[PDB]
């Protein structure tokens, strides 16, 4: 646990599902079992257009929390499978670093703050762009390269 | 009696737009962090008006 | 491939045709067909009084596309026949480094991000200035002094 949190359901690892402050996300295409099975007894909220189901973190994960940001730099960011070249409003990974089953992985910055959450990819050959949802100072926006797929 | 039913349907559509507006009130700020209604729950007063 | 993306027909090179980000360009001031026919099937939009041509890209090669920055600091930039002296809001070169038929050389700075696409030349002697297309605040413009010898 550098910053490592999970999601897995019925014998297939559904990627990750993390905690941002008071929020536990779930990407709306992920269905099933939480990595922390005390969290499945809480009501989620569906945003199919924004592709999420959100839930309110109780008090007993206050010491388990993690930090995020609202600002956006330009450049390169670390994540668990490697690097992301974010340029021009586009997140790009080396081809094959993602896969279907990498769903709900966060992206943390060069400081550790959660900057976005993955939803899927879109291959451009030598790299592969990334369809995500971020926040942009008081709103979320679904930032999506077209032709996306469920990862 | 069916005029009573039609007006009951009309206020059913009134609570229908109310509940669709409530879900669309939370679609900006489900738990989208920042955790703030800048003026929306103070003016609009949609639902759960006890957040700062 | 530095940034070599070209337009060719029947044996003659009619300059370049690049995919910059969202865009495939074709210089519609010069006739011909595509270089590589995998994109020959795609649509094209012609301009009438500004004489460019557009195509919406398929994603499967978009990693090879270049990046733009639509602003202009002074100095010296890079292009297919070397450096180019950009000063005074104006692009300059010695006489002969561009010939008529060089329509579309993509200009980029000392880290290689695209700023201008060249159309024609002009001279009263030795200092050829390059009539181009330009951008400002991510809007297109077409800049050409009078008396420009057309490529």
């Amino acid at each position: 646990n550098d910053c490592i949190f999970e999601v897995k359901h019925e014998g297939k690892v559904m990627g990750y599902a993390c905690l941002v402050g008071d929020k536990v996300m779930k990407p709306a295409h992920v269905k099933g079992t939480i990595d922390n099975a005390d969290l499945a007894k809480l009501a989620f909220k569906r945003s199919s257009k924004y592709d999420l189901e959100c839930a309110q973190i109780p008090v007993h994960m206050k010491s388990d929390a993690s930090k995020f940001t609202h600002e956006k730099p330009e450049g390169y960011y670390n994540w668990h499978h490697g690097a992301v070249q974010y340029s021009g409003g586009r997140f790009t990974i080396p081809t094959g670093a993602g896969k279907p089953g990498d769903s709900g992985r966060p992206i943390f910055d060069n400081k550790g703050r959660v900057v976005a959450i993955v939803l899927g990819g879109a291959n451009e050959g030598a790299r592969t762009a990334l369809s995500v949802v971020t926040w942009n100072k008081d709103i979320v926006t679904k930032i999506t390269p077209e032709g996306a797929e469920e990862w | 009696s069916v005029a009573s039913f039609v007006l009951l349907s009309m206020v059913g559509t009134a609570v229908g737009m109310c509940v669709c507006a409530r879900r669309r009130c939370i679609t900006p700020y489900e738990l989208t962090p920042g955790a703030t209604v800048p003026f929306l729950l103070s003016l609009l007063c949609c639902v759960r008006t006890t957040k700062a």
